[PDB]
């Protein structure tokens, strides 16, 4: 009654860290969308072949002061800007960019102090569900890499400060929250055995079945 | 007692017994060339006292092999089912134990963590590609891990059994017949660019005879694609 | 099959029809009409032939045999004619001298 | 008024009122693979003021084009009907007539009496074989006799018009359709060994035109098996 896909693949995970600040060398962040990231979510995805699922972004920003010798700061309140870019998206490539007004882009305005911005996005693959583990070359003809579906894409997510608060620096961060939901799997397979080594493929180093005891009747 | 199947124009011998243990309780089926339902049997490989295993890429394994290879080849996309039979001619003062197993999507990891392994170190034409005891050497090589206990995807061989399997003991059983459903996310996929299931076989109890007995046991493997249609 | 209770082993009868010649490899033997014959299980196998072709055996595997069993053995063939069989043209024999 | 037929894949152009000539009465039927009945159309031959005829040989005019070329290699025996249409566009200023004729075992002579001629020289594959006017020399070669009065047969050409014919004028009719039958002592024969019918196609009347017209008229020939059956 508890062990249900749905009540072991619903709970709110933190997938993302990053910062951003309104003046200096990182002015906005980019982050593609992928659950491969988080070894904790993407170690109960491997249960399963191919998944389905919508899913519930939602931020958490926050805003910390920087240590400047500028003086007479007066600050002002602070509006966050999100793009979500569909697949196949324009992405910006500078902060001041034209980009960030393309209306296919669903950006959601935050002003800060307030309860923090959640939106949500349907299944975008263009196939019948997501496949966690493929068995091919993404190229038709070969000579493309292996395992490398482009099935599976999800969109990117950027984020910037609509306006810069006062002439002070301030560097904020933000947590992306990820939420399966409506949740279905579909050929179970065994748990990963060794621990992860890079997000991008399967490659491992070859570990033991199990912890050693003393003897066999002990 | 023993019994005829036909298919086309080949034919199997096989037990009155088959114990047959379908996919996941579905039988291969049209999507809602008769031509290519036979028994595209393979070739035979010696199990000895130390050998480590052998894996079969079913799509692969049948690409040079007359109407199927030519099929496969002209025809873009396409989906079909399988029925590995797993023949294993053994005396009876021989002794040992196999896991037949189709494991489908089965993702090979790499020996060298950077960069993914080659297509022909991955891919065994017309022949078994087959494990190692000990760990393969992380250098600047696309070779495939070929580790036994891990079985290459990286997971314990012991839990293997969840994917539709069936074990061959030489003490009581003799012979294996797994049916497999198409299992893909997409309707129809390129036979050549994607294979979709991996026919994997594990000694998991060694060999062992007294001296004067064959020195090996030659393991068969049968394939006959079940409900093939192509676009 | 003439051979021990314990000897095993299997076996590829394959008919290649009359316009192709006799297969050189086993491949093509096995791409043609064939029969896997297993001794283990089945002593005695049959082929009826339609409609001149090619009769070849070929070894799938190897016998096995347990200690104290000869790995040396034998194969009969019987021949006989089937369904409709009819003769035409009386004529006389090319064996008499 | 024009309108489109099809068989498998391919499509042909022809006018409302074809006037098709069957062959003997008879329709081809089975004797008591669909995917050779398609229209195998072959090359244009540029017919000019001097050009003397052509001839093809049905079963060789499509040894090498694809499925029937590859169904009549494996395979033994065998039968088939055929579908021979002959378009010639020409303008309304031009002038000339074609005798269109399926002949059934059509023997040919050879140059020289003393032997028969060579394969080569009688069959004309993927291409068309043409006549000639003066008489072939008679030496020590295996050549056929390319006469076109006597259409090589070694009878007279008038009168070749007992076999299921088809008169092309360029005054009214554009085109001719003749349907034959599989024709043979023997319910099914080797289609390479033995060539059951000859296509004829001899220009009585010369082409005739005003300095300033296009100085060929391009025949196409068409070739759309019926029925065929294979052992």
């Amino acid at each position: 009654s508890e062990s249900t896909i749905e009540n072991f693949l619903c709970r709110s995970a933190c997938v993302y860290f990053t910062e951003y600040e309104n003046s200096g060398a990182k002015r906005y962040a980019e982050w593609v969308l992928t659950p491969r990231q988080a070894a904790q979510l993407r170690r109960k995805l491997e249960f399963f072949t191919y998944v389905r699922f919508d899913l519930e972004l939602t931020f958490v920003i926050t805003s910390t002061q920087q240590p400047s010798t500028t003086q007479n700061q007066d600050a002002q309140i602070l509006t966050h800007q999100i793009m979500y870019v569909p697949p196949g998206g324009p992405v910006p490539d500078k902060v001041d960019s034209y980009v960030w007004q393309t209306s296919t882009n669903p950006s959601v305005f935050w002003t800060e102090g307030n309860a923090p911005p959640r939106m949500s996005i349907p299944f975008l693959s263009i196939g019948n569900a997501y496949s966690n583990f493929y068995d091919g070359w993404s190229e038709f003809s070969r000579n493309g890499v292996y395992g490398i579906n482009t099935l599976n894409n999800m969109g990117t997510l950027y984020a910037r400060h609509v306006n810069a608060g006062s002439t002070g620096p301030i560097k904020s961060t933000i947590r992306i929250y990820f939420k399966p939901k409506h949740v279905k799997a579909w050929i179970p397979r065994p748990p990963r055995l060794c621990q992860y080594e890079k997000a991008k493929n399967v490659n491992f180093q070859p570990s033991g079945v199990t912890t050693t005891r003393q003897s066999i009747t002990t | 007692r023993a019994r005829s199947i036909t298919l086309g124009n080949s034919t199997i011998t096989t037990q009155e017994c088959a114990n047959v243990v379908v996919g996941y309780g579905v039988w291969p089926d049209y999507l809602k060339d008769v031509a290519t339902c036979r028994f595209y049997t393979l070739d035979s490989v010696q199990w000895q006292k130390t050998s480590p295993g052998w894996w079969w890429k079913l799509p692969d394994a049948l690409s040079n092999l007359g109407l199927f290879g030519q099929n496969m080849q002209y025809h873009y996309l396409g989906r079909t089912g399988y029925t590995v039979h797993v023949q294993c001619n053994a005396s009876k003062f021989h002794q040992g134990c196999l896991l037949v197993v189709c494991v489908p999507e089965a993702e090979m990891g790499c020996a060298t963590l950077d960069n993914t392994p080659s297509s022909a170190e991955l891919l065994g034409g017309d022949s078994a590609k087959e494990f190692a005891d000990k760990p393969v050497a992380s250098g600047s090589n696309k070779l495939v891990q070929r580790v036994v206990y891990n079985a290459g995807m990286g997971v314990g061989v012991g839990n293997l059994t969840i994917f539709p399997h069936q074990w061959i003991n030489l003490r009581t059983n003799n012979s294996a017949t797994i049916v497999m459903p198409y299992t893909n996310s997409v309707p129809m996929d390129n036979m050549f660019r994607h294979n979709n299931v991996t026919l994997m076989v594990i000694p998991f109890v060694p060999l062992d005879y007294c001296p004067g007995s064959t020195t090996y046991v030659p393991i068969t493997v049968t394939i006959a694609p079940m409900c093939a249609e192509y676009n | 099959f003439c051979g021990s209770a314990m000897a095993t082993g299997k076996f590829l009868l394959a008919y290649s029809p009359p316009g192709a010649g006799a297969p050189t490899k086993r491949v093509d033997a096995m791409l043609g009409t064939h029969v896997v014959w297993d001794v283990g299980l089945q002593s005695s196998c049959v082929l009826c032939i339609p409609w001149g072709g090619f009769i070849t055996c070929w070894y799938q595997t190897n016998i096995v045999v347990p200690a104290d069993a000869q790995s040396s053995c034998y194969i009969m063939c019987f021949v006989s004619a089937c369904n409709d069989f009819s003769v035409r043209l009386l004529k006389d024999t090319p064996f008499i001298s």
